[PDB]
RNA sequence: UCCAAGGUGAACAGCCUCUGGCAUGUUGGAACAAUGUAGGUAAGGGAAGUCGGCAAGCCGGAUCCGUAACUUCGGGAUAA
RNA sequence: GCAGCCGACUUAGAACUGGUGCGGACCAGGGGAAUCCG
RNA sequence: AUCUAAUUAGUGACGCGCAUGAAUGGAUGAACGAGAUUCCCACUGUCCCUACCUACUAUCCAGCGAAACCACAGCCAAGG
RNA sequence: AUAGCGACGUCGCUUUUUGAUCCUUCGAUGUCGGCUCUUCCUAUCAUUGUGAAGCAGAAUUCACCAAGCGUUGGAUUGUUCACCCACUAAUAGGGAACGUGAGCUGGGUUUAGACCGUCGUGAGACAGGUUAGUUUUACCCUACUGAUGAUGUGUUGUUGCCAUGGUAAUCCUGCUCAGUACGAGAGGAACCGCAGGUUCAGACAUUUGGUGUAUGUGCUUGGCUGAGGAGCCAAUGGGGCGAAGCUACCAUCUGUGGGAUUAUGACUGAACGCCUCUAAGUCAGAAUCCCGCCCAGGCGGAACGAUACGGCAGCGCCGA
RNA sequence: CUGGGUCGGGGUUUCGUACGUAGCAGAGCAGCUGCUGCGAUCUAUUGAAAGUCAGCCCUCGACACAAGGGUUUGU
């Protein structure tokens, strides 16, 4: 198996799950679910969406 | 006149009495042929259908492209907790068929097996067998059945050992265990038959009446759909949009001088709650049940040599709509029939097969865990809590 | 010496889709499937990979009021590799190529599915990127 | 045939409310099968369906730009 | 030419701001090229 | 000739016109048409190829309750 | 002359063409096509097994057993017919009241409104053209699909047998064989394996996708409860995301073995000293047939369990 | 001394960070001589709040309930 990231949320991706996306200028991207793909296609910008590690991660919640 | 265009007609006709199912228990119509060279053994089990998930497994097949690659596959997961053997049926061929000759039941016979006899166990005094068990502690009862044992054993050429499953150990409403009749096939009557006689009053795993990688058949009933129109029975073409009287129907039942409806016509009526049996199914694991050892209790039976884990076959919050399996169970490649928490029969391959797909070795690198109750994203409560760190909740 | 595995198909007949070579034509309006025998009132649909008769409906004159053979190899509906991956592209495209097998431009715009890479050895050659 | 409130809004349009009125239009209860009648939503394709784009769907208000052939010189025109 | 006191809806421009959403319900023209006839 | 991959369709020409033709009006023509046809863009469950959801039915029950139709009636093959 | 054809003749078969007739129906059998759906025929296009070529191979002809299984997607036309484009393995032909209108549609024929051409003095006519023109009823009987039940075994229950019915799988490609056999060359096979796919059938929901009134959770327009908070109304207000459940070649899984034999090729072997597959006897033999696997389970049976209080009582077996 | 049922608690999962409070965060504006008010929004408490079987999983927490009722059947 190759565990690996989602795209948008970036949450794990595990091999049964998720789905790939390929670009007409490459960039293949892969994201978890439908709610994370919804989000990408509709060019939601990960840094203001809550449940985001992105988020997470720049509003320094946790650790 | 003749069709314009020719299409293959819509359905099957060799399942063509499609009425509900007079049986709940799939029924072994026929079980594999009998050889005395063969030690003796048993030839189907009863299990539980309790869902389904993802296998990640390594591929041995030259030739093609997942040849040393790894893919994912679906398995259906059957809880079998080890059977218990309550008596000896034989039966002696005859001119007009495989008539049964004589049954002989166990002295101790569990409440959750009597549960089969009684259509309201509530209200019954629980009065069966308590006359009959009394032939095995008298010397007259003794020499009764003895000689009984004997003239099947001179006449019987089929011996079927009756038993019943084990739903005590079950997380079911259901107490009342189901039962049949398992034909043992072996060598001559005689072994078959002082070989289940010890066996009466006795469990019966399946690790011992199956093994992996093997090939069998699942018997079961469908899902039931109820009454439904002719356009989903059958799947016909629905008609087009102007239709007056109704579209999802079919145009023209049939010509006019056979002046009847024929029975090859689609119609409206039942669907599901079929009897089906479903040949060619692949052991992929047989699982082992949770155990006490030595104070804390082994769960993990979903981890692989590959993964290294601690995680039981059960995803996280259980299977939906079945519960938790604790007993061993059985991965079949695939999917099966019936519904979730609905009684299957696993039957030996009535076919030798001799093909690279019968015989490939299955090792198994990863069995997805995660939860089927939505989008399941963790597979184990440890990696969610590593990964979400600590809540308000605590 | 493997053939494909079978795959979803959502192009129909009638579709048209990018031509994602330096040949002129721009667009490519697929005729029929080859290889595909069909039944009654169904479409014969290709996926990726599969080669297709099509005609040019936007492109270089010369080219148009013709028929070629063509070769799909990126499609936008989502189909499931062995591996278990679903995979999806942004647009339908393909290229244009004789019956032989050999494309009649020089390069292609874009990525090319693994799919179509390892079936079509030629097109697999001049595939800027792969999947 | 006469009388004609408040809000939104160009509006005596549509929607909600006040004064006034009414008890769902000659019956109720329990189920939620098929087939209907009336509404919806559908991946990818986009008329390949059909005698025929029938039906459904797209557009839609207002402000600022821009607006062709042709013409009976007025229009076309809310062109696009 | 100024000072004071009252005032009715408009129009334009700017900043900030929201997960690009804004005639958010309701109301509310699909378009173009041609032929026949009137 | 053009339109299409393909056109008994459409348009533009040709005219020997079975049987066109000048107020039994000929030709043209802007604007208009719930008029009749063809093509193109956009859009879509018309279709590939069907599925799911909602409301009222149909369903069962309490009460209430007709009509069309009816020689006698109602399982088929062949024969005459 | 007879691989393949076949003149001048001559004998037949079929009722999927048209005629000929007028037997039934005029107190009405709804009169063209298309759509949908089932079954049947063989005068076989393809596939299985064969025999013959002016069959070297490839390709292609002719013939036999044979209808098991397939026989497509579109432009033009109301079409049946016809033609063309493309795929295919093949795009064979037909019947069932020229199958099928209380199944649809109504484009065409075939009412009443109109227009034109020809004909007529005229009203009007035209298997000439054009445009618009209401498609009613099942709750009865049967048939068919499913659903209760009846029928005997003393009453019930469990486990079972199978008499009978139905029946299902199909075709192609790639690789290898093999650039080999064959052939001067160009070209160019086959079996056995291996990997897949088409059409069909039976399922199923892990995953992807669809639905979504859990009216679940945010957002938001207009109004309303004095405001906040909380909500409500707009016949589901609208719009994102969405559990479960249903559900898609739009996801995934599975699809089988024998027997007697047909055509044909043979063995031994007479009739007919030799010869002969046939006369007696024997062999191989297939998408055919039958059965198995699979679906249902008979006014058809089997084995086994329990068999009606403790105030009454009902029962079972025995007392030749 | 066992059983289900209701409620509660956990698990899973959906959506996306609740009310209130605080902030020298806030385009700016008004008043009082730096302070006080209006102000969409933003930050912290807050992966918070809410829902979660009705056909999801576990409970051994609380509550009451459950030794019933009617009609028949004989070799
Ligand atoms: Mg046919
Ligand atoms: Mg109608
Ligand atoms: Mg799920
Ligand atoms: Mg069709
Ligand atoms: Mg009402
Ligand atoms: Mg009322
Ligand atoms: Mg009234
Ligand atoms: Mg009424
Ligand atoms: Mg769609
Ligand atoms: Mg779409
Ligand atoms: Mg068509
Ligand atoms: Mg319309
Ligand atoms: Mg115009
Ligand atoms: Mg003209
Ligand atoms: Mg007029
Ligand atoms: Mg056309
Ligand atoms: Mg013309
Ligand atoms: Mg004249
Ligand atoms: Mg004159
Ligand atoms: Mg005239
Ligand atoms: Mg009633
Ligand atoms: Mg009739
Ligand atoms: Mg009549
Ligand atoms: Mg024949
Ligand atoms: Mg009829
Ligand atoms: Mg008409
Ligand atoms: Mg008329
Ligand atoms: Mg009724
Ligand atoms: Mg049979
Ligand atoms: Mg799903
Ligand atoms: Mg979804
Ligand atoms: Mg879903
Ligand atoms: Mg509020
Ligand atoms: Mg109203
Ligand atoms: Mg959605
Ligand atoms: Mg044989
Ligand atoms: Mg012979
Ligand atoms: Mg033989």
């Amino acid at each position: 198996m190759k565990v690996e990231l989602c795209s948008f949320s970036g949450y794990k991706i595990y091999p049964g799950h998720g789905r790939r996306y390929a670009r007409t200028d490459g960039k293949v991207f892969q994201f978890l679910n439908a709610k994370c793909e919804s989000a990408f296609l509709s060019k939601r910008n990960p840094r203001q969406i809550n449940w985001t590690v992105l988020y997470r991660r720049k509003h320094k919640k946790g650790q | 006149s003749h069709r314009k265009f020719s299409a293959p007609r819509h359905g099957s006709l060799g399942f063509l009495p499609r009425k509900r199912s007079s049986r709940h228990r799939g029924k072994v119509k026929s079980f594999p042929k009998d050889d005395p060279s063969k030690p003796v053994h048993l030839t189907a089990f009863l299990g539980y259908k309790a869902g389904m998930t993802h296998i990640v497994r390594e591929v041995d097949r030259p030739g093609s492209k997942v040849n040393k690659k790894e893919v994912v596959e679906a398995v259906t997961i059957v809880e079998t907790p080890p059977m218990v053997v309550v008596g000896i049926v034989g039966y002696v061929e005859t001119p007009r068929g495989l008539r049964t000759f004589k049954t002989v039941f166990a002295e101790h016979i569990s409440d959750e097996c009597k549960r089969r006899f009684y259509k309201n166990w509530h209200k019954s005094k629980k009065k069966a067998f308590t006359k009959y068990c009394k032939k095995w502690q008298d010397d007259a009862g003794k020499r009764q059945l003895d000689k009984d044992f004997s003239s099947m054993k001179k006449y019987c050429q089929v011996i079927r050992v009756l038993a019943h499953t084990q739903m005590r150990l079950l997380p079911l409403r259901q107490k009342k265990a189901h039962l049949m009749e398992i034909q043992v096939n072996g060598g001559t009557v005689a072994e078959k038959l002082d070989w289940a006689r010890e066996r009466l009053e006795q469990q019966v795993p399946v690790s011992q009446v199956f093994g992996q990688d093997e090939m069998i058949d699942v018997i079961g009933v469908t899902k039931g759909k109820g009454y439904k129109g002719v356009t989903s029975r059958w799947h016909t073409k629905k008609l087009p949009r102007k239709t007056h009287r109704g579209l999802r129907k079919v145009a023209c039942i049939g010509a006019w001088h056979p002046a009847r409806v024929a029975f090859s016509v689609a119609r409206a009526g039942q669907k599901g709650y079929h009897h089906r049996t479903e040949i060619n199914k692949k052991i992929y694991k047989i699982g082992q049940g949770y155990l006490i050892k030595d104070g804390k209790l082994i769960k993990n039976n979903a981890s692989t040599d590959y993964d290294l884990s601690d995680k039981s076959i059960n995803p996280l919050g259980g299977f939906v709509h079945y519960g938790e399996v604790t007993n061993d169970f059985v991965m079949l490649k695939g999917c099966v029939v019936g519904t979730k928490k609905r009684v299957l029969t696993l039957r030996k391959s009535l076919l030798v097969q001799t093909k690279r797909r019968a015989l490939e070795k299955i090792d198994l690198k990863f069995i997805d865990t995660t939860s089927k109750f939505g989008h399941g994203r963790f597979q184990t409560v440890e990696e969610k809590k590593a990964f979400m760190g600590p809540l308000k909740k605590d | 010496s493997g053939a494909k595995f079978r795959i979803s198909l959502g192009l129909p007949v009638g579709a048209v889709i990018n031509c994602a070579d330096n040949t002129g034509a721009k667009n490519l309006y697929i005729i029929s499937v080859k290889g595909i025998k069909g039944r009654l009132n169904r479409l014969p649909a290709a996926g990726v990979g599969d080669m297709v008769m099509a005609t040019v409906k936007k492109g270089k004159p010369e080219l148009r009021k013709k028929v070629h053979p063509a070769v799909v190899i990126r499609q936008r509906k989502s189909y499931r590799r062995k591996d278990g991956v679903f995979l999806y592209f942004e647009d339908n495209a393909g290229v244009i190529v004789n019956n032989k097998g050999e494309m009649k431009g020089s390069a292609i715009t874009g990525p090319v599915a693994k799919e179509c890479a390892d079936l079509w050895p030629r097109i697999a050659s001049n595939a800027g990127s792969i999947a």
